[PDB]
RNA sequence: AGAACCUUACCUGGUCUUGACAUCCACGGAAGUUUUCAGAGAUGAGAAUGUGCCUUCGGGAACCGUGAGACAGGUGCUGCAUGGCUGUCGUCAGCUCGUGUUGUGAAAUGUUGGGUUAAGUCCCGCAACGAGCGCAACCCUUAUCCUUUGUUGCCAGCGGUCCGGCCGGGAACUCAAAGGAGACUGCCAGUGAUAAACUGGAGGAAGGUGGGGAUGACGUCAAGUCAUCAUGGCCCUUACGACCAGGGCUACACACGUGCUACAAUGGCGCAUACAAAGAGAAGCGACCUCGCGAGAGCAAGCGGACCUCAUAAAGUGCGUCGUAGUCCGGAUUGGAGUCUGCAACUCGACUCCAUGAAGUCGGAAUCGCUAGUAAUCGUGGAUCAGAAUGCCACGGUGAAUACGU
């Protein structure tokens, strides 16, 4: 299969999917620094397999930090290989 | 450059680039930009033509970034060439405002330099 | 423990320690770091470190842990 | 005299654009007459989930959408000053057709 | 009769009058001879408006905020073609066959997602 | 290679999908990581099931599976209790009440996948390739679908050289959308190597 | 398609060796989480808060810590085994067949000729007739108008103008789309075997595919790809397996390929000035407000995006300037002050100000790209982004000649 070998980065960005659309709002005092947050903003160190700053173009097929966009996840170079399938809008091969 | 000056910066707005001249600093920007009258608040369909009015008379009334530069550190040992220690201090560069000769703060010598 | 927990180094002196730690001793590192700290496994071992006046030796004993490099090696001297 | 093509996109945005559209388009002058019974109504793209060779299923997406009779004839300035400024209803397409 | 006209290339959006007199014109608080005479957009910002009536001759309180400068001479052809139509109301035959109303081709194309160009080889001719 | 796979080239044509839907843009990882499960995991255990085709579609939060077999005997089983069984771990997976549903197909003929099973199970069984490449282009020919093409790959023998016929008869204009055209390529792990075999079907038109 | 550790497949050093990856087995029990000691982490010694549910109460569904085995796996070797894919002739006009005909026969014709010519597209003539693949159109965008239609967008006309068209309101209509027509040798005349085709003209926004794309055949090179994946064969599983911690792909003694910067006055300075679109974004831009010459920070609406931000446009013109000054050009280059991204960034973050004013003043041998919006440019942003473009993608602003000729 190899699937779940190279899916490193699929945990990585999943969780925090809905930890602040309807925080931030609420919580914009702690979310940005009245400043400093030299021991708050820094626990992030402890987890080092998953965090926001970890994103790595999630990519299950090949495990690559290549190949990913937020708005759709589609391919941008295995088009070349995936031009027929129709998965291709807004960003296209440039010969025209 | 500007009526008198240099090093312009590209791509910039009015008050990013107008206020490049070598007369404002770390502690004189507050008087010459107070001289000027200008801020930020005017945006490119804003910018308004005081700015150009009031170039001349900064310039002229107030001192000019070079001779003020030259007063401050060069005119003072420049003609006054005796042992005095005054005009020695700003070229040695020990800490003129706060910046240790050689740890980290070597600002004083001019050209970046180990 | 400027992180005020999970105390962590820098790469300056990692460039080589994590090395000459087991493999002995290598040549002056041009290391320019003021926040490093000091391990009991290297107890008379100093880091050369190039902090701008010149080398500074940093005496370490078992008992220091997370002292930093800084504050045992004085060198900002002002005049 | 009011006909809406309503763009169906899902079912979590429709859930509060079948009302939050139009709801802050009258506050004490509006013409609106308010809700309408509206009894269940297939509007969406003219696209089908999976045309096959039974003709007769034409399968299509199912989203419950309320199409739009504001109807206005005098607006107050601070009833309609908000007319757009929504915080909600992500789905939102006042296709008015006389 | 006012005859207002708005005009457009490249999704501009501009506020055309035309009433007779008002030698003042005001193209989106501009100058005259900053737009019209004597300086670079002389007569570039015109050629199309060399056939049609005369600029001069009809007032223009335009606040044009579209389009280059060609597209702007374009975006305010269109809107003095599509606004006299209150003037001669059988304009929309005539100027239709006249290629007044018409969008010119002397323009960047209009493009899908496309090459620097979408017509030639952009910039990085090495391959 | 620079040929194009038919089915994805048919993805805005009536023929069945098999992974297009359009949904909110914060749920794409968890519907791709389930349908890519409830698909693999539904055709491994489906080898002596021989179905002619399982297709599964997930339009808006919902599950319409279809599910088309080829034999009944082979399929049935004992008393369609497998069939059960199957349907039961699909749903304890995806978690809702799945509606399943069963269509009966005959004419093994002019399916893609049956006469490539044909002819790789013809060719494991050491006999000549030749002879069943023809057989099942007439055969397809004789009842209806007015054009066909087969093709094998080498690895014959003892040889580590391989050649590839085609033996092409009817029409077979893939270039055209409007074809409805079919394939289903195989793979046979014969003695020496693996052999593909290729067929596409021009089951007349619209 | 974005390299501080991780990245990264390499080397070094510490560490684990049924694991750090996945299934099964034996032991009991949930775990997760908080604190420690040593450690650079790896892990080793741990301790607790613990202890959800099934439990015909095993002990499992799950995970916790250890152990033997079937093990897994290796960006380790073979594209000179392959599947698939790509570059190559090549958007080149091509490759074949059925029947018929000519020849004792191999074979030829069809597909050798004329024009269109981009052309096995098309037509004509023709012992050839037709057909199967390629091309064209059948696909998308654009050159005009129309059916349907106005929310945020335009504001024709109506009320003042909350002079920006803000509210209703008209959806005439700019803009927008659910569907179409309009270019199709359609026509006048001539050249041309009358034919085909061409030419001169007219019709219309669009004359001889109106302007661009998606569409790459038989093949083709042992082409490359086992390092994207799968994959036959070649090793072994206390391991040429791996976790962790530094570096390296950017290091130099030079050369080559690409682009950018310029070498300026067709430009530079500050002043006034109207100058875009496609896009992207509830883990985001960040409106506005205050400072920082700035970097960006303290505060912050908005939006689920025809509604909120990137976003103002630039080369340009009139205003004074140097009249070619190694220059206010150019910006590398060697420090400081510093802001942010990030636990942490000299090798390997970005960005701003002062200093830096070097080579280079249009570049030899020569050589390459260019067919109308062509070159030539000016920037704008989007994807890649923890972050780090002169790369790549996408948008506009303007805008010529050369194509006589084989």
């Amino acid at each position: 299969a190899k699937q779940s070998m190279k899916a490193r980065e699929v945990k990585r960005v999943a969780l925090a999917d809905k930890y602040f659309a309807k925080r931030a709002e609420l919580k914009a005092i702690i979310s940005d620094v009245n400043a400093r947050w030299n021991a708050v903003l820094k626990l992030q160190t402890l987890p080092r397999d998953s965090s926001p700053s970890r994103q790595r173009n999630r990519c299950r097929q090949t495990g690559r930090p290549h190949g990913f966009l937020r708005k759709f996840g589609l391919s941008r170079i295995k088009v070349r290989e995936a031009a027929m399938r129709g998965e291709i809008p807004g960003l296209k091969k440039a010969s025209w | 450059a500007r009526i008198a000056g240099i090093n312009i910066p590209d791509h910039k707005h009015a008050v990013i680039a107008l206020t490049s001249i070598y007369g404002v600093g770390k502690t004189r920007s507050k008087a010459i930009l107070a001289a000027a009258g200008i801020a930020e608040d005017v945006k490119i369909s804003e910018l308004s033509e005081g700015q150009i009015d009031t170039l001349r008379d900064e310039v002229a009334k107030f001192v000019v970034e070079g001779d003020l530069r030259r007063e401050i550190s060069m005119s003072i040992k420049r003609l006054m060439d005796l042992g005095c220690y005054r005009g020695l201090r700003h070229r040695r560069g020990l800490p003129v405002r706060g910046q240790r000769t050689k740890t980290n703060a070597r600002t004083r010598k001019g050209p970046r330099k180990p | 423990r400027s992180l005020k927990k999970g105390p962590f180094i820098d790469l300056h002196l990692l460039k080589k320690v994590e090395k000459a730690v087991e493999s002995g001793d290598k040549k002056p590192l041009r290391t320019w770091s003021r926040r490093s700290t000091i391990f009991p496994n290297m107890i008379g071992l100093t880091i050369a470190v190039h902090n701008g006046r010149q080398h500074v030796p940093v005496f370490v004993t078992d008992e220091m842990v997370g002292h930093k490099l800084g504050e045992f090696a004085p060198t900002r001297t002002y005049r | 005299r009011i006909r809406i093509r309503l763009k169906a996109f899902d079912h979590r945005l429709i859930d509060q654009a079948t009302a939050e559209i139009v709801e802050t388009a009258k506050r004490t002058g509006a013409q609106v007459r308010g809700p309408i019974p509206l009894p269940t109504r297939k509007e969406r793209f003219t696209v089908l989930i999976s045309p096959h060779v039974n003709k007769d299923a034409r399968d299509q997406y199912e989203i419950r959408t309320h199409l739009r009779l504001v109807d206005i004839v005098e607006p107050t300035e601070k009833t309609v000053d908000a007319l757009m400024r929504l915080d909600l209803a992500a789905g939102v397409d006042v296709q008015i057709s006389l | 009769n006012q005859y207002y006209g708005t005009g457009r290339r490249k999704s501009s959006a501009a506020r055309v009058f035309i009433k007779p007199g008002n030698g003042k014109i005001v193209i989106n608080q501009r100058s005259l001879e900053q737009y019209f005479g004597r300086e670079t957009a002389r007569m570039v910002v015109r050629q199309p408006l060399e056939l049609v009536d005369m600029v001069e001759k009809l007032d223009l309180y335009i606040t044009v905020k579209g389009g280059g400068i060609s597209g702007q001479a374009g975006a305010i052809r269109h809107g003095i073609t599509r606004a006299l139509m209150e003037y001669d109301e059988s304009l929309r035959s005539e100027l239709r066959k006249a290629g007044f109303v018409t969008r010119d081709a002397r323009q960047v194309e209009r493009k899908k997602v496309g090459l620097r160009k979408a017509r030639r080889r952009p910039q990085f001719s090495k391959r | 290679g620079q040929k194009v796979h038919p089915n994805g080239i048919r993805l805005g044509i009536v023929k069945p999908w098999n992974s297009t839907w359009f949904a909110n843009t914060k749920e794409f990882a968890d519907n791709l990581d389930s349908d890519f499960k409830v698909r693999q995991y539904l055709t491994k255990e489906l080898a002596k099931a021989s179905v002619s085709r399982i297709v599964i579609e997930r339009p808006a939060k919902s599950i319409r599976v279809t599910i088309h077999t080829a034999r009944p005997g082979i399929v049935i089983g004992k008393k369609g209790e497998d069939v059960e069984k199957l349907r039961k771990v699909v749903a304890d997976i995806a978690g809702v009440p799945a509606q399943i549903n069963i269509a009966e197909v005959r004419k093994p003929e002019l399916d893609a996948k049956l006469v490539a099973d044909s002819i790789t199970s013809q060719l494991e069984r050491r006999v000549m390739f030749r002879r069943a490449m023809k057989r099942a282009v007439q055969n397809a020919m004789r009842l209806g679908a007015k054009g066909i093409k087969v093709e094998v790959s080498g690895r014959l023998g003892g040889a580590e050289i391989a050649r590839t016929e085609w033996y092409r008869e009817g029409r077979v204009p893939l270039h055209t959308l409007r074809a409805d055209i079919d394939y289903n390529t195989s793979e046979a792990h014969t003695t020496y190597g693996v052999i593909g075999v290729k067929v596409w079907i021009f089951k007349g038109e619209i």
